[PDB]
């Protein structure tokens, strides 16, 4: 029993913001690692972020390093995502991924080819 | 289109949870605890069978619950006499790499499905492949035998299959999953076998239709082994999150959950006892823990191997459980 | 004289302390890889054979010991012992170097002529010198260590020690590199000394006792304490400070606590 | 993703029209069932060498 | 032996058996 | 009266199939098994020692099950292909973080100065993962290949030799 729901979204000017707040249910969260993973139109899945399962270790795709942060809140049983000076270029559908096992911190879950543990999809959209 | 469709979905996911509740009104741990409990179990080691060279990763017992069957990763599928520690049979492998291993119920084939993704099937009246089922797109992970004619596998793609063997085709295919299809069981009846997935889902399957009848989603990561309870109203899950639960067919729940926190290692196999009573589960953290499956208490404990344990078999007659693991040695317990 | 008395006595109290004290040690080392069968593996079994040689240099030594034609026997018992254990040596350090540097991979082809280097080549240089001291000199008990006649057993065990010592500089060669493609200082000094005890290189770069008496009195404490403890020292870094028998012993031990009671 | 969503829905119906026992009930099945054949299980009640034959 | 390292044990003895 | 025969019939079953074994432990210990990433088997000999290796073409993508049969292998050739590339740095992260991977070495192979310092910073990035955490990797490039994995795996087993006598 593992649903993720997600926040967020929406048409945007180019530079502007966004959080995508994603919603962690069924499991018990503080021992899982969490990871945002785009889906360009067009392109494959791609990977954003992640963090380990206290809160310290953080990691970045090299496109998204210094524009995005992230961070969870174990308490709330929630995850972040906070985007900053959006380009024209990264509208995607960003999912919110779970890796499968619990305290450990080797993760597969960059997959399309159904993939359990993810969430529902959230449609940033970015005009100009 | 689609969101309202998905939200019809979730009004009708909606009915069953609020019927599943309201179904249950009670637990398993408050009927059962002023049951007197087993005790302590002390099995004590009587075999130890060693002939493999790499890891064993699968065994079968068979019907005549005196020869078992084990598979390992250098190739060779041998047939034990469990009762005087003799090798019946010895079989070179195409394949290496085997990852299960059946015996017929009548005794007379043997099973073995790898990373090749086929199913071969070895007579045994010197012995030889007689049909091999290539039909899967991704690995082959367990099998079992129904009787002689048709055997099901559970692959890696996400699909059970049920095989017919002197043909070669699938007669029916099971596509419910949305994980690789790790271990199955099969009921005692021989009419519904419960499939163990990647998406912490157990299903439960009709083997003459080829739909997927129930559905038990109360696990939190991927369910490695799973086995029915002796009658045929329940069944045992090992998952990735070090928690054996006991689901019932008839109630569509979980009865149970078997967890410590001093366990953070998670289940390879579950095998249950002759009557039920007692629930063995193997654990990678190299012993094979016991559960009073009624009461949810560690009846004892096996620690005789030395790596990870790979598969548990308890026998027909209820007499010997052998476990075998990464060491190449198969050891028998009384 | 009595200081020599002194001496001779310090050092005979630390032969029976050093021998009995090591080969309390190599049986139970001895003992585990017979005992537990999943430490099998091509050098642990070239491993068990040198470990007996170890317990069977060390009890012959001290039944020598409190003895001071029988006692000729048994002399030249404790002169093949002595050959062969420095034999073994060479043989390990043969095994080592193929082992790593020459044939990289798995070397149990050739088990058998390591037995004959081993156990069946010390029988001839005793042999030679058995028939030899009894024809031209007829020494009593074999007792007399001054003879020119004890180069002949000799001989070979230095030739075969020597050759060790050069296997060593292939290996540190070898082990240096490796490290740098990879605090390297202190892991290389490590390993070489770890090493000196099982190969038996004490001995070549310590070849001769000196002139001067200052000297000599520090160098004959110094070679004593090594060789008596050489068997203890052999037993602790390949049976206890060896990582893969240290996991072995610990999950045994916890079982033991179990099923006991 | 609209037609794979259909399949999801016409799943879901026909595992919601069971007819549920209570877990009282089936947890008396359960208890049941291990109370009349322990007498018959090897692992827990044990066997004597005689009967044993892995002894 | 010629007071050999190799031969260590045999000036041990041999020294204490003299005396 | 019947237990005699069955006690001659498997004892002299078992010791054809003992003795066979052990014509078959040295030619399986004689076979140094490998991985490819990025169903088929193909073993190959080259300066007279064995390398079985399985190319893992025909499966899926979902990996957390079916490489942890792999574990026993020596060596697992890794080939990454140039967003091609950040998503095989963390499969690279991945097998290098698992606890039966462990202690399983990886040899990349990643298939004039714009081109030569692209190489270069394929490799820095994949030796920063090797930092992180028995097992090391080995880099190689473009441009005989096959006996880079002979020349690569021989350092492996002098390094799996060295371990065991506590030497590196």
């Amino acid at each position: 029993q593992v649903q993720l729901q997600e926040s967020g979204g929406g048409l945007v000017q180019p530079g502007g913001s966004l959080r995508l707040s994603c919603a962690a249910s069924g499991f018990t969260f503080s021992n899982y690692k969490m990871n945002w993973v785009r889906q360009a139109p067009g392109k494959g899945l791609e990977w954003v972020s992640d963090i380990s399962q206290s809160g310290a270790s953080i990691s970045y795709t090299g496109s998204v390093k210094g524009r995005f942060t992230i961070s969870r809140d174990n308490a709330k049983n929630t995850l972040y995502l906070q985007m900053n000076s959006l380009k024209p270029e990264d509208t995607a559908v960003y999912y919110c991924a779970r890796c499968p096992a619990p305290f450990t911190r080797d993760c597969f879950d960059v997959t399309s080819t159904t993939y359990a543990y993810r969430g529902q999809g959230t449609q940033v959209t970015v005009s100009s | 289109e689609l969101d309202q469709l998905r939200q019809e979905a979730e009004q009708l996911k909606n009915q069953i949870r609020d019927a599943r509740k309201a179904c249950a009104d009670a637990t398993l741990s408050q009927i059962t605890n002023n049951i007197d409990p087993v005790g302590r179990i002390q099995m004590r080691t009587r075999r130890t069978l060693r002939g493999h060279l790499a890891k064993i990763y699968a065994m079968h017992w068979g019907t005549d619950s005196r020869l078992l069957v084990s598979a390992s990763q250098d190739g060779k599928l041998i047939i034990w006499d469990s009762y005087t520690t003799n090798k019946v049979h010895a079989i070179p492998l195409r394949s290496s790499w085997v990852m299960t291993c059946a015996y017929a119920p009548s005794g007379n084939y043997v099973a073995c499905g790898g990373l090749d993704n086929i199913c071969s099937i070895y007579n045994l009246k010197n012995v030889r492949v007689s049909r091999e089922l290539a039909g899967h797109t991704g690995y082959l992970s367990c099998c079992r035998f129904l009787d002689d004619n048709q055997i099901v596998t559970s692959s890696g793609d996400t699909t059970c299959a049920l095989w017919d063997i002197e043909t070669g085709q699938q007669t029916t295919t099971f596509t419910g999953h949305t994980g690789d299809v790790m271990s199955l069981s099969l009921a005692p009846d021989t009419r519904l076998f419960v499939s163990g997935a990647c998406d912490a889902s157990a299903k439960l399957w009709d083997v003459r239709e080829g739909m997927c009848r129930q559905t038990f989603t109360g696990h939190e990561s991927d369910i490695n082994a799973i086995c029915f309870f002796p009658n045929g109203n329940a069944f045992a899950t090992g998952s990735d999150d070090a928690t054996c639960r006991l689901f019932d067919l008839r109630a569509d729940q979980e009865l149970m959950t078997y967890s410590h926190d001093n366990i953070i290692c998670g289940i390879t196999s579950v095998s249950f006892s002759k009557s039920g009573r007692l629930l063995l589960a193997g654990y990678d953290d190299f012993n094979c823990n016991v559960w009073d499956a009624l009461k949810a208490d560690r009846a004892g404990v096996l620690a005789g191997h030395d790596n990870r344990v790979s598969c548990l078999g308890v026998t027909d007659d209820g007499m010997a459980v052998a476990t075998g693991s990464w060491d190449s040695f198969l050891k028998i317990w009384n | 004289t009595p200081e020599k008395l002194k001496n001779a006595y310090v050092l005979y109290y630390l032969a029976i302390v050093g021998h009995s004290l090591s080969i309390f040690t190599l049986v139970i080392s001895l003992g585990i890889f017979v005992f537990f069968r999943s430490l099998g593996c091509q050098r642990v079994t070239l491993h068990k054979n040198m470990f007996l040689t170890y317990i069977l240099n060390s009890m012959i030594i001290i039944i020598h010991l409190v003895e001071v034609v029988s006692c000729k026997i048994l002399h030249f018992f404790h002169q093949y012992m002595m050959a062969c254990n420095y034999f073994w040596m060479l043989c390990e350090g043969i095994y080592l170097h193929t082992l790593i540097v020459v044939a990289v991979f798995t070397e149990k082809q050739r088990l058998r002529w390591y037995y004959l280097l081993g156990w069946g080549f010390p029988l001839v240089p005793t042999t030679i010198h058995a028939i030899t001291r009894a024809v031209y000199f007829n020494d009593n008990c074999w007792l007399s260590v001054e003879t020119h006649l004890l180069y002949i057993i000799h001989g070979p065990v230095m030739a075969a020690l020597v050759v060790n010592f050069f296997f060593l500089l292939n290996i540190v060669r070898v082990l240096v590199t490796k490290m740098r493609e990879t605090h390297m200082y202190l892991k290389a000094v490590k390993a070489t000394m770890i090493l000196v005890p099982l190969l038996g290189i004490q001995f070549v770069v310590f070849p001769w006792r000196p002139s001067n008496k200052m000297l000599g009195k520090i160098y004959d404490y110094v070679m004593h304490s090594l060789i008596h403890f050489q068997g203890f020292f052999v037993a602790t870094i390949y049976c206890f400070c060896n990582n893969e028998v240290q996991t072995t012993v610990k999950r045994q031990w916890a079982q033991f606590k179990i099923q006991w009671n | 993703s609209i037609a794979q969503a259909r399949k999801l829905v016409e799943q879901l119906k026909m595992e919601a029209n069971i007819d549920r026992i209570k877990v009282s009930k089936a947890a008396a099945d359960l208890m049941a069932y291990c109370e009349a054949h322990a007498k018959e299980d090897p692992l827990l009640t044990p066997v004597p060498a005689s009967e044993n034959p892995f002894r | 032996c010629s007071n050999l390292s190799t031969c260590v044990l045999g000036k041990l003895s041999q020294e204490l058996h003299k005396l | 009266e019947d237990q005699r025969n069955e006690e001659k019939a498997q004892r002299e079953a078992n010791k054809k199939i003992e003795k066979q074994l052990q014509k078959d432990k040295q030619v399986y210990r004689a076979t140094h098994r490998l991985l490819l990433l990025g169903i088929f088997e193909t073993k190959f000999q080259v300066d007279k020692v064995n390398f079985h290796m399985f190319d893992v073409g025909g499966q899926r993508d979902e990996r957390r099950k079916w490489i942890q049969c792999f574990n026993d292998v020596t060596a697992i050739i890794f080939v990454v292909a140039s967003n091609r590339l950040q998503e095989a740095l963390n499969l690279f992260k991945s097998i290098w973080n698992n606890r039966w991977l462990r202690t399983i070495s990886v040899i990349l192979f990643l298939n004039d100065p714009r081109v030569t310092r692209a190489k270069y910073f394929i490799r820095d990035e994949f030796l920063r993962i090797s930092t992180a955490s028995r097992h090391y990797c080995y880099p190689h490039f473009t441009c005989e290949n096959i006996r880079r994995v002979f020349n690569d795996c021989r350092d492996i087993i002098q390094r799996m030799h060295l371990r065991q006598y506590e030497l590196l």
